[PDB]
RNA sequence: AGGUCUGUGAUGCCCUCAGACGCCCUGGGCCGCACGCGCGCUACACUGGCGGGGCCAGCCGGCGCCCGCGAGGACGCGCGGAGCCCCCGCCGUGGCCGGGACCGCGGGCUGGAACGCCCCCGCGCACCAGGAAUGUCUUGUAGGCGCCCGCCCCCACCGCG
């Protein structure tokens, strides 16, 4: 039934797959999944470069689960 | 000592460091086994075998004075079959792997044998105390 | 002169495998001997159909046998080859309980 | 692979005599075929299982079930003192149980005035009362009938 | 890895051995859709190759297209052993080959037809379609 | 038939030498020392049976009885065996 | 056609036991190791005799087929009745029970 | 008039009793399959699958070295415990890496003899929680997870624990 990929194509790494979230307050992995009806592992990889980037921090870690706040505001 | 500190951080600095320093080689059939009948694909990352052997070491300082064999190591590395439409049963480790690193340790004389199996040595014991204090920061 | 002796016993019931130790060992209390190790029980079971066919709701027996051990083999040095009969005679000999020696 | 009944653990013949001596105290817990063996003495506020400090323990989730008793007497009396607890039996908590039983009772039975002892049993049972006696139920047999202690091979009538 | 957006020569469906391929899963599983390959099979092959395992099909480029097929139909001189072939004694050749698609039609085709002419046990039962091995057929596998 | 011999080649593919694992079971020495006698009884295999009623069915050689289950619940009492719990 | 590499036409003549590292396991196992009993050899040496100089009937299931038994004549029992079997170099290393039927399929 | 004369030097009355229903040997069958059902096993997946690591039982209990991916094998001595679970990562709702039936080469073990049993590569059936109907269960219980013995030359989805 519904297909999502895995690969944005340049743009939309920054129309909405980042500048969508950074207003939210909290969010995780599914959450932007189905949000930007994408992947899982795309996620992953934009949460990590975020966290490099250090708008968001980590309040619970783990394999099963990790969760984020937005420092920013 | 060693045990104030969790395996998981002393087992891959320990590996980290063994591999930097030559200590022991992947040999050739180390890229297409799977590591047991138990187990059902080969393992996924690329520097596994100085893991296994940092985890064998950390066994046999453990075991102190007490004598190890091969087999006995295998039974510590087992997992469950599954795919048979029968209940599940327990398998061990293959060997070969296990008998490769304790050779290979025993020739840089960290690991000395005795009547039955090996034991380690003070050399080895000297060593990996080293490094938990190393790590212990 | 000196040896270095065991004694073994053997037994299905747990009275008599008690009443030959105190025997013994108030026999011995001069030679030196001291009391006894008791071993781990051996438990020997099985487990039959209750009848001798298939039938019925399956209703099983529940057999057993127990087997007690006691080992004094502190004679040693204070016996003999020839002092040890005179602690296997004196003591009350039972129609089921074999002792074995050696050293 | 350790029974729990062994003479080998009640003695403790792990440690050295010479040190055995000093270790007056002894204590045991238990929850289920699991044994817990203390013996302690003076120090500076130490502990160990088998060779291994209390924090670092599997429970990372129920480090504190191990730690409460520290936390509900307070620390000035452990820190008084220092053990090396060993364990052996099944299951990794039934273990934890019996070790946070065995520290109770073993700091418990440091203190010489009774009276504070009774005040201190009254303080620590009213938290709960599984940390000073120990649990009763065990493992039930099974029957023939199925394959499980109370329920039965499924019956059809036709 | 940490491959974000798309390479400029991501191929979003990838075509071989007359199988085709998508291009948005991971390398290794990809390839399991074809026949006469597998996981196993599979790691050894790229693996050879000095091919990454974990980077998404679609993104192979075409140099490496070539060398992962050369290791595929010449496995047992690049150095793969004897014991992970998929036919391991060839009756007419004697050799260890790995067969692929446009062959295992014919090399089961073909061994059937061997067994009707040879008139074994098992090649009658792969005629009415009954069970080869032992297997008991009383209260089972009712069509 | 006792001058007839075969090509080498047809000889060296003689069975192993050692023997056969396939010894009768014998309970004491009462039962043996180890034309017709040719094939009496060449088919050498195990025949364990009750040294009670002589059945070949439901022997339990556990703990070296060689016990029928039929011919063991009636002696039962005499061997020492006793039914509790 | 060819037989593991082999000929047909060269594959008769051959020593069971130089074709032999080139078999499967239970044929290796069960010559090289285990050997054979006195009536499979006395059943080879017939065979022979009758070659060099009728149907050679026999009981054995469990023979095996040397290459040199090709293109011979045999039947072979399955407990009612004697089975004619022609035999071909693809025949080879297998047991006569596959090719002598035990029974009939079944038809309602 | 429940079952057992097919457990027995337990047995009454009949029938078999030298071309034997006596005893012994060679093969085959008891496993054969359009079909109806009884006790079970495995699954339908994210409260998950895979890879690496850490780690604790009891009825009770045998290990070292060397070859071989593994299963196993050659030597030589008396010595010894697991799954779930926890941690780090990959997958990311797709009959897909869920599920592993079926089938095709090959390597070994048992045994006098594979039709029996293990391991490797490949292929990859139904199955999306199951209608009328129906079973068991109140504390270390249900359920989930595995481990030993019985018969046994090899073999446990069985049974007693």
């Amino acid at each position: 039934k519904v297909d999502y990929p895995t690969l944005f194509a340049d743009e939309a790494a920054m129309n909405e797959a980042l500048k969508f979230i950074k207003n939210s307050k909290c969010i995780t992995h599914t959450q932007i999944c189905e949000r930007l009806r994408v992947s899982v592992a795309l996620a992953k990889r934009v949460m990590r470069q975020l966290v490099k980037s250090g708008d968001f921090a980590i309040v619970s870690k783990s394999s099963r689960m990790t969760i984020f706040k937005n420092m920013t505001k | 000592s060693v045990t104030r500190v969790p395996a998981d951080v002393f087992i891959n600095s320990f590996a980290a460091h063994l591999k930097n320093r030559g200590i022991i080689k992947c040999p050739a059939f180390t890229d297409y086994v799977k590591t047991g009948v138990s187990r059902q694909y080969a393992p996924r990352d690329a520097d596994w075998f100085y893991i296994k052997a940092a985890s064998v070491i950390r066994h046999f300082y453990i075991s102190g004075s007490h004598s190890i064999g091969v087999a006995g190591l295998a039974r510590k590395y087992s997992s469950l079959q599954k795919g048979k439409t029968t209940p599940h049963h327990t398998k061990r480790a293959s060997c070969k792997v296990i008998r490769s690193i304790v050779s290979q340790f025993l020739g840089q004389k960290l690991l000395i044998a005795g009547e039955r199996g090996r034991h380690i040595s003070p050399n080895g014991r000297k060593m990996v105390e080293d490094f938990a204090e190393g790590l212990q920061k | 002169m000196h040896q270095k002796y065991t004694i073994i016993v053997v037994g299905k019931d747990l009275k008599l495998v008690e009443r030959y130790v105190k025997s013994i060992v108030k026999e011995g209390r001069a030679f030196g001997i001291s009391g006894p190790c008791r071993a781990p029980v051996r438990r020997l079971t099985i487990t039959t159909r209750k009848s001798p066919c298939g039938e019925g709701t399956n209703t099983w027996h529940r057999f057993e046998l127990r087997m007690y051990k006691r080992t004094f083999w502190v004679t040693c040095g204070g016996n003999d080859i020839s002092t040890i009969l005179s602690k296997t005679v004196v003591i009350p000999g039972i129609q089921v309980t074999v002792e074995v020696e050696e050293p | 692979m350790a029974k729990g009944n062994r003479r080998d653990l009640l003695e403790r013949n792990d440690i050295e005599v010479r040190e055995r001596d000093k270790y007056t105290v002894h204590t045991l817990g238990k929850k289920k075929n699991s044994v817990a063996v203390a013996f302690v003495k003076a120090g500076k506020g130490d502990i160990l299982v088998n060779n291994v400090p209390l924090a670092l323990v599997r429970p990372e989730i129920l480090r504190t079930k191990v730690s409460e008793p520290i936390m509900i007497l307070g620390e000035s009396l452990f820190k008084g003192l220092d053990m090396n607890i060993k364990v052996a039996g099944g299951g990794h908590v039934s273990q934890i149980y019996a070790v946070r039983q065995a520290i109770s009772r073993g700091v418990l039975a440091s203190v010489k005035d009774e009276a504070a002892r009774s005040e201190l049993r009254a303080k620590l049972v009213s938290y709960d009362r599984q940390l000073v006696v120990s649990d009763p139920r065990r493992c039930e047999a099974k029957k023939f009938g199925g394959r499980g202690a109370r329920a039965r091979r499924q019956k059809s009538y036709r | 890895m940490t491959t974000i957006v798309q390479p400029n020569d991501y191929r979003d469906l990838l075509r071989m051995f007359n199988t085709n391929i998508q291009g948005k899963v991971v390398l290794e599983c990809a390839l399991v859709g074809i026949k006469g390959i597998g996981r196993r099979f599979a790691n050894v092959a790229l693996k050879k190759a000095n091919i990454d395992v974990h980077k998404r099909a679609g993104e192979l480029t075409a140099a490496e297209e070539d060398a992962l097929m050369k290791v595929l139909e010449d496995p047992l001189s690049h150095g793969i052993p004897a014991w992970m072939l998929n036919r391991n004694n060839d009756f007419e050749s004697g050799k260890d080959m790995h067969i692929l698609v446009n062959t295992i039609a014919s090399t089961h085709r073909a061994d059937l037809e061997r067994l009707r002419k040879t008139r074994c046990e098992r090649g009658v039962r792969h005629h009415h379609n009954l069970k080869v091995r032992g297997q008991h057929t009383k209260s089972t596998g009712r069509r | 038939r006792n001058l007839g011999s075969c090509g080498a080649e047809d000889l060296d593919s003689r069975v192993h030498p050692s023997t056969i694992f396939w010894p009768t079971e014998a309970d004491n020495i009462n039962l043996a020392s180890g034309m017709r006698e040719t094939e009496f009884c060449t088919h050498i295999a195990h025949k364990r049976e009750c040294r009670i009623c002589g059945n070949y069915n439901s022997v339990y050689r556990k703990y070296g009885l060689f016990i029928c289950r039929r011919c063991f619940k009636e002696n039962a009492g005499k061997i020492g065996f006793v039914k509790l719990h | 056609p060819n037989f593991r590499g082999v000929e047909v036409e060269k594959l008769a003549t051959m020593k069971i036991t130089d074709i032999l590292p080139k078999l499967n396991a239970r044929c290796r196992r069960r010559i090289g190791k285990h050997g054979l009993s006195m009536k499979h050899l006395r059943f080879v040496n017939k065979l022979r005799l009758r070659r060099a100089a009728k149907i050679v009937r026999t009981h054995l299931r469990d023979m095996i087929i040397f290459p040199e038994m090709i293109g011979m004549t045999v039947s072979v029992y399955n407990g009612r009745q004697f089975i004619p079997v022609e035999i071909k170099p693809p025949m080879v290393g297998r047991a006569l029970r596959e090719y002598s039927m035990s029974y009939k399929i079944v038809s309602h």
